[PDB]
């Protein structure tokens, strides 16, 4: 397994 | 001050509990004090009848280990009606609202004629109350299903703030009288009349269970039971006399979930005992004094905040365990005694109990340190405190609260081994009620015996104990216990001190023409391990010896022997979570490599000394210009560069360090820059031919540097030392600074914003660049462990391809935050655990609205002060004034040193910044849905490369470990020069180019180091790259698009995806092998 | 496949790329334009768009090369002007700081030719390369992606020679001095407008590009409040 996160490139995650 | 006042202010209200949910209880335990006065009365009765009573009723009396026999249970048991009365915080209207739920402790006080005046002997008292609980439950059962409440109540027993001679009924609501919306849950607690038993006989140094040994413990458990309205009625005037008691005791109430402590059992091993009621307690006793001259320390007019700050204040400073003691009157001005008794102590003359027996010294000196570093806090003025010392949970995980866990294993655990039974023997019976209360405090005292002084605290936890049971059994049942031991396995949690934790010795006693006592329990604890050997000083001592290791640390080797030879020889010490982070960290190719420990720095250190040789060449030398310094500004001359320096291992990218020149000030400089370059190049070839030719046993080269934008004239002279060292050499020039800034003064307006970035990037190159490794050395000597943990966060964003687009000074500037700054925390003593506080740090850090900024400053001048501190917000929101969604900038990084806080952190994509916060986000989520584990840490360490739109393999012709210093190799550099190119990785210069090509399209990321994330071989590569979200879909053609897209229609083009993927092909040639798309 | 020109006028130009196992007809398409210009180093030119990577002259020389035999047109490409691929070159340092030594869109370039005879040669021929895409693909023209200028810059790690580095230095000092020597005595040489009007000039000045950067960067406290008859009578009005 991975450590996948999601690419963000809005900012939304913060 | 204002600000903190409303900031109270508005916790208080957001805790608030709501009256509507008041209401509802009283309307239920109102009701429920009709059902206790229904219960009837009961006769006479000795233990062998109230067997034959409860032999076929569901319910069984919860009798306390030992329980009556026959024989010694002449005694007769009886029930009379109780005095109802309500107790506990609940009592004082001082509780608040809380998720996990709330407690209603009512007592019921036994009548005086039940008892005999020595009924407090051999647990006779505790018997009766026992069975009277029985009764109780029985007949409440019947009851509770009279009138039809059982169908949304259930019953089970439990023990009083985990203290097993004292089982409670337990009575809660599943979901008209129904308060499971409440959260509320009544507590039944069996008390005694006030002064049944005479008070003096229960002193902690008076027995009470005939065998003699005192009996703190359970001297204490039934004088408490006797004294609980009392204390009601002390903390009731307290609370009328003084207006802001209920707001200070909320306050403190907060405080302790925070910091984990609760007034539960300690003996037992959890961390706690301290509770509102051991908070509120103290807050009368110095409201009533406290002082060594019996004056007050607190004064009833103080407000909510004032009440709180003398108690951590005093909490912190006076000692209440070891020197000194505290005696108040409950029913007499509180006086400070300097003698102390060993142990937690803050005495009542009232009623001759000491309310701090449930404290076990070890959790008092952790109690004390929170204290005192919150009175720092609660002292600090350039800083807003309140968050961190009121709203952050510092007990979510026990790694990150403490430096190293070890769990040891019993053996045969379906009862202990018969040695370990036999161990606990009848002495500690009546001194430790409990196995679980033996066990633990023998492995606290072999464990702080054994570490000494290489640790600061120590706390033991008993995994796996639960508190309540059925009422039809008798006592808890543990699923390992077996009705034997309620645990699972027992948990050695440490806070190591860095200064002394890897000394290869452990001191003891000096030799004498006597075997001393101190000595003979030296020789006896460690054994064989033992021996007396003499130093260069010639003083005789006896000693033991420990071997480093670079995969352990000395704390473990010492946990085990310990613990093995005096606790049992058949239980199983592991700590394998901080073995693999150790390992993570690349082991170098020097001697001795392995044996090495991660907290020594001979490998810098001897990089420094072959420094110092050629800085001494260089002064002697004579030149036009007399060099007014040399300032070496290299990674590993400030301890974090990734592999440590290897001589001759040049395949290390940090292997050539970066050195400053600057000559002394002279006006026949160039005015025009490029020939102000050419001047500085002329030196350093002057300086390349006398090194030549006075020392030719130092071999050099000269090449180019592009970091600085459009400055394509930068030569720089690489020296290869004798000793297989590699440093750079490039000069600095006073007007070298005032050029650039003419540079941006004659710039069109459009073009400034371009010329600025470059003067920043040659500031931070050359200007701040000295004063970060200048102070970074100093700070990096206290902080012992922020040398090896910053290496691994390094080590972590290459993993994951963040590296490429993080300055070095970025991660270095955000791996110091725990340190400087590890408020709500204490300083990490251990990889695992700084590293992990790093991730988490990040992981709730929100860049748009909140700054970082740090005091770069060695632990308690050079500290913010309020006028400087202000400034730097005010530079924040500026900046965020002009980029409110944080696009162009996104990591605020301030210090003295910078106190722009856009230095180290620009020009970096915004997916790369979110990209950094989302995996700790995921990897701090990791950690709590699985627990810190083998599978976990190999998780977090490796990359998915899913989300990545295209994957590129590369691997290179040969393998690169070798030549890079890092252990599974060159010994001499090469006579030709030229032959350096054929062994190094170019995957990082390659990526860095095709950005710029492609920066309005993609973001290529790749590996900067290859030799320690490129698989075994160390030769395999990646570059990962991502389309916007613009020129993803198709776009109309412009002059401006900038960008390689093929025809769609006539007015319409696309990504030329595979155009690029030849480019990249071609551009790699040999190296790469493999597309994903 | 069938799109031959842009309507602004962009004429596509396809190349093969080469075979590679990493990458298993793959193309690479170049849009141009002629270039209308009254300067005359970019007279002309042909206006290029999407160029490869590292695209030299030599690149265009096999291009143009390969187009003036498969057309029997004569064609000899001069320079290609404005190639800067990483945007090294978009800002002239040397010139801004002082004119001493120097005197002075993105992914596109200016194709300079020898004559007025070439470029019409070329861009009839540009426009039956272009045919060729919809109707055979197969004889399109392949991109080698190779020069001796991508060896150079492929092999970064390269120690430059000493000897050629003494040459340039020197040819550039002396060439700084002369030109700083002959500023100087300019400034302090006693400048005379026509109008007979000395312009002064400041001891260790040395360049009147300076003097002008400076005129373009760059009684109230004597003033008495009570002096005269009529400033105490309107202290008196105020007074009352």
């Amino acid at each position: 397994l991975s450590l996948s996160a999601g690419f963000d490139w809005t900012a939304s995650i913060l | 001050s204002n600000i903190f006042k409303l900031q109270i202010d508005e916790l208080l209200e957001q805790v608030k509990l709501k009256q509507k949910h008041v209401l509802k209880v009283e309307k239920f335990l109102h009701k429920l004090y009709d059902i206790l006065q229904e219960i009837p009365d009961w006769e006479e009765k000795s233990l062998a009848e109230v067997d034959s009573f409860f032999k076929n009723k569901i319910v069984s009396v919860p009798f306390v280990d030992p329980k009556p026999i026959p024989q010694n249970t002449n005694y007769k048991f009886n029930y009379k009606k109780p005095d109802i009365s309500l107790i506990g915080s609940f009592a004082l209207k001082a509780g608040i609202y809380q998720p996990n739920g709330s407690s209603i402790d009512t007592l019921l006080t036994m009548p005086k004629e039940l008892f005999e005046k020595k009924d407090f002997l051999n647990f006779r008292c505790l018997h009766k109350r026992s069975v009277y609980l029985a009764y109780l439950t029985h007949h409440l059962l019947i009851l509770l299903k009279k009138d039809k409440l059982d169908s949304f109540l259930q019953l089970e027993y439990s023990y009083f703030d985990n203290d097993p001679l004292l089982p409670i009924l337990r009575i809660s609501c599943s979901k008209d009288y129904n308060f499971y919306k409440t959260r509320f849950s009544i507590n039944l607690l069996i008390g005694f009349p006030y002064k049944v038993f005479e008070p003096k006989k229960l002193l902690p140094n008076r027995n009470c269970i005939r065998i003699l040994p005192a009996t703190p413990l359970y001297n204490f458990s039934v004088l408490s039971s006797s004294t609980h309205e009392n204390y009601l009625k002390y903390l009731y005037k307290t609370k009328k006399q003084t207006e802001s008691f209920v707001e200070a005791t909320v306050l403190g109430r907060l405080w302790l979930q925070q910091r984990g402590f609760s007034s539960n059992m300690s003996h037992s091993g959890s961390l706690g005992g301290f509770g509102t009621f051991e908070f509120t307690i103290l807050m009368a006793a110095l409201l009533n004094g406290g002082g060594i001259n019996s004056n007050k320390i607190l004064l009833h007019g103080f407000s909510s905040y004032q009440l709180f700050k003398g108690v951590i204040k005093y909490l912190a400073t006076m000692d209440l365990c070891h020197d000194g003691h505290l005696q108040f009157h409950s029913n007499p001005a509180s006086k400070y005694i300097d003698e102390g008794f060993q142990t937690p102590t803050l005495f009542d003359k009232s009623t001759k109990v000491n309310i701090l027996t449930k404290m076990t010294v070890s959790s008092y000196q952790i109690l004390k340190e929170y204290a005192g570093e919150t009175l720092r806090m609660l002292n600090n003025v350039v800083q807003d405190q309140f968050s961190n010392i009121f709203l952050t949970n510092i007990s979510r995980f026990d790694n990150l609260k403490y430096d190293l866990c070890y769990d040891v294993q019993l053996p045969l655990g379906n009862n202990l081994e018969t040695s370990l039974a036999a161990t606990f023997g009848s002495m500690e019976r009546v001194k430790f009620i409990t196995l679980e209360n033996f066990l633990a405090h023998k492995i606290t005292n072999v464990a702080r015996y054994a570490l000494g002084d290489r640790i600061k605290y120590i706390q033991i936890e008993m995994v796996g104990q639960k508190s309540d049971f059925p009422i039809t059994k008798r006592k808890v049942y543990s699923n390992t216990g077996g009705n034997h031991f309620n645990f699972d396995f027992v948990r050695v949690k440490l806070i190591v001190n860095p200064s002394e934790c890897d000394k290869l010795v452990t001191k003891g006693p000096a030799h004498s023409e006597t075997m001393s006592t101190e000595a003979a329990v030296f020789k006896n604890f460690w054994g064989i391990k033992s021996s007396l050997r003499r130093f260069k000083d010639g003083s005789i001592t006896h000693c033991c010896v420990w071997s480093t290791s670079s995969s352990e640390p000395i704390i473990s080797s010492i946990v085990n022997f310990a613990l093995q030879k005096h606790v049992s020889k058949k239980a199983q010490i592991s700590n394998e979570t901080i073995k693999k982070f150790h390992n993570f960290l690349p082991l170098p190719n020097l001697p001795s490599s392995a044996k090495t420990s991660v907290l020594n720095l001979s490998s810098f250190f001897n990089l420094k000394k072959s420094f110092d040789d050629l800085y001494k060449i260089i002064f002697q030398m004579k030149l036009p210009l007399s060099v007014k310094s040399i300032l070496p500004v290299g990674s590993a001359f400030r301890y974090t560069s990734l592999c440590q320096p290897v001589p001759f291992a040049y395949s290390d990218p940090d292997f050539f360090q970066d050195v400053i020149l600057e000559f002394e000030t002279s006006p026949k400089w160039p005015d025009e820059i490029t020939s102000l370059e050419k001047a500085k190049t002329a030196f350093l070839l002057k300086i390349q031919e006398e090194l030549s030719a006075n020392s030719s046993t130092y071999r050099s080269f000269f090449s180019r540097d592009e970091s600085i934008p459009y400055n394509l004239e930068i030569v720089t002279l690489n020296i290869l030392t004798p000793e297989g060292y590699g440093f750079k050499f490039r000069v600095l020039t006073e007007r070298d600074e005032i050029l650039y800034l003419r540079a941006i003064a004659n710039a069109r307006n459009e073009l400034k914003p371009e010329l600025e970035a470059t003067f920043l990037k040659f500031t931070a190159k050359y200007l701040a660049s000295v004063r970060h490794t200048r102070t970074l050395e100093n700070i990096s000597h206290s902080y012992q462990f922020y040398s090896p943990v910053v290496r691994l966060f390094k080590r972590w964003l290459d993993t994951h391809l963040l590296l490429g687009h993080i300055t070095d000074e970025l991660a270095e500037l955000i791996a110091i935050k725990p340190f400087v700054d590890p408020a709500p925390y204490f300083i990490p003593g251990s990889l695992e655990n700084g590293f992990l506080k790093v991730l988490k740090f990040i992981s709730q850090w929100n860049w748009k609205d909140d700054p970082l900024i740090l005091d770069l400053v060695k632990p308690e001048s050079e500290r913010l002060t309020l006028a400087q501190y202000k400034g730097i917000q005010m530079n924040f929101t500026n900046l965020r004034n002009s980029d409110p969604n944080g696009t162009h900038l996104q990591f605020f990084v301030a210090s003295k040193n910078d106190p722009s806080g856009i230095l180290y952190s620009s020009g970096i994509p915004l997916p790369i910044a979110t990209r950094l916060t989302a995996l700790a986000k995921v990897a701090v989520n990791l950690l709590q849905t699985h627990g810190l584990n083998q599978q976990t840490i190999n998780l977090l360490f490796t990359p998915g490369l899913k989300d990545y739109d295209f994957v590129v393999d590369l691997r290179t012709p040969i393998g690169l470990k070798s030549s890079c210093g890092i252990l599974s190799a060159p010994s001499n550099f090469p006579e030709n020069l030229n032959d350096l190119s054929e062994k190094m990785d170019p995957t990082y210069q390659l990526v860095k180019y095709l950005n710029l090509k492609y920066k309005n399209s993609l973001i290529l990321s790749s590996r900067k180091y290859i030799g320690v994330n490129g698989g075994e071989k160390g030769d395999k590569n990646v570059i990962t790259g991502l389309i916007k979200p613009l020129f993803k879909g198709a776009h109309k053609f412009r002059v401006n698009l900038d960008c390689n897209v093929k025809p769609v229609d006539d007015e319409n083009v696309i990504l030329n995806k595979e155009a690029i993927f030849h480019e990249i092909a071609a551009f790699g040639n040999d190296m790469v092998i493999n597309f994903e798309t | 496949e069938d799109i031959s020109a842009m309507k602004n006028g962009f004429i596509v130009v396809p190349f093969k790329l080469p075979d590679h196992k990493a990458l298993p007809a793959s193309l690479h398409f170049m849009f141009a334009k002629r270039h209308q210009s009254s300067n005359s180093n970019e007279s002309d030119c042909l206006f290029l768009v999407n160029l490869p990577l590292l695209s030299n002259i030599e690149h265009m020389k096999k291009f143009v090369g390969q187009l003036c035999g498969k057309y029997d047109t004569v064609s000899h490409v001069e320079e290609l002007l404005y190639n800067d691929e990483f945007g090294l070159h978009e800002v002239d340092l040397s010139a801004l700081t002082s004119d001493l030594m120097s005197s002075t869109p993105r992914n596109t370039a200016l194709l300079k030719f020898v004559d007025a005879a070439s470029i019409n040669n070329c861009w009839n021929a540009l426009k039956k390369y272009s045919n060729l895409h919809a109707k055979h693909p197969n004889e399109l023209f392949e991109w080698t992606y190779t020069t001796p200028s991508f060896t150079t810059f492929v092999n970064f790690y390269k120690p430059l020679d000493i000897d050629y580095l003494k040459e340039d230095i020197h040819t550039h000092m002396a060439i700084f001095e002369q030109r700083e020597a002959q500023a100087q005595e300019d400034v302090q040489s006693s400048i005379v407008d026509e109008d007979g009007f000395t312009l002064v000039v400041g001891k260790n000045t040395k360049s009147l590009n300076s003097i002008r950067k400076k005129i373009l960067n760059k009684i109230d406290k004597k003033a008495k409040k009570d002096f005269y008859r009529f400033q105490v009578r309107e202290r008196k009005k105020q007074e009352i």
